[PDB]
């Protein structure tokens, strides 16, 4: 009954990616843009994801650095502003739509000084440099990749991190399954389908936890952390 | 983005 893998839902893979990055491109460079009028949550999730992200940084022996962390789907730069400037001596950002890049060096102010690398790139087309990233963080972005170049881009983002690195991806997750928005060109999926996709990249969890606080209508959003 | 449930 319900669907398994993206390859039941995408008729067309070209065309996911093509009308994904058109929607993107006519969306307004701002936070409630990234947040598809939800803009309102955005500091009940910056304060979570900052909790969450606390628990890797305490000393001893696998202690995550904080020498430079990756953004992952930055778009205007929202987290790299308010949560992984602050806590990251260098950040880079990666996104498709250069119109939010270009605004990032506006909304991110003095502190985006700090911004090394502006990636205008799908993720599916991006290798970031091994033994590069503390921190790679994945955040509302997971479901404009198909499965099989959300697994291999994941396998990629391993050979990125520092020792003690991790990657954390934050998300919508579905009920049950794998389901289209034909809108934004992108799929939710199930936590089965997400933990599937995880260890066939290699990577194990560290952490899974539930956003709490949000609108009821949403789908629900989980936090992974993962190495 | 965050979103309705469909
Ligand atoms: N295939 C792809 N590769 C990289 N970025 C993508 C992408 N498809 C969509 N995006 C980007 O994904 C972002 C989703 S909006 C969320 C932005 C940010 N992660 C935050 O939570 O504030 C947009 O900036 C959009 O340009």
């Amino acid at each position: 009954v319900p669907r398994g893998s993206t390859s039941e839902v995408i008729e067309d893979e070209k065309q996911f990616y093509s009308k994904a990055k058109t929607y993107w491109k006519q969306i307004p460079p701002t936070v409630d843009g990234m947040l598809g009028g939800y803009g309102h949550i955005s500091s009940i999730d910056i304060n979570s994801s900052r909790k969450f992200l606390q628990r890797f940084l305490r000393e001893g022996p696998n202690k995550t650095g904080t020498s430079c962390a990756l953004d992952c789907g930055a778009g205007i730069g929202r987290i790299t502003k308010r949560l992984l400037l602050p806590l990251f001596r260098e950040v880079d950002m990666v996104d498709i739509t250069e119109d939010f890049l270009v605004q990032a060096k506006t909304y991110l102010g003095e502190e985006g000084k700090r911004v090394r690398n502006y990636f205008c790139c799908g993720l599916q087309d991006f290798t970031p440099e091994p033994d590069s990233y503390d921190v790679i963080w994945i955040q509302w972005v997971i479901g404009h990749l198909t499965d099989q170049h959300l697994a291999e881009f994941l396998r990629r983002c391993k050979g990125s991190l520092r020792p003690n690195g991790i990657i954390v991806i934050k998300d919508n997750m579905a009920q049950e399954g794998v389901i289209l928005d034909d809108v934004d060109s992108s799929v939710c999926r199930d936590l089965d389908v997400v933990r599937r996709i995880i260890c066939s990249a290699g990577l194990s969890l560290l952490a899974e936890e539930r956003q709490e606080n949000l609108p009821d209508e949403i789908y629900h959003v989980y936090s992974f952390a993962l190495r | 983005s965050p979103k309705r449930i469909a």
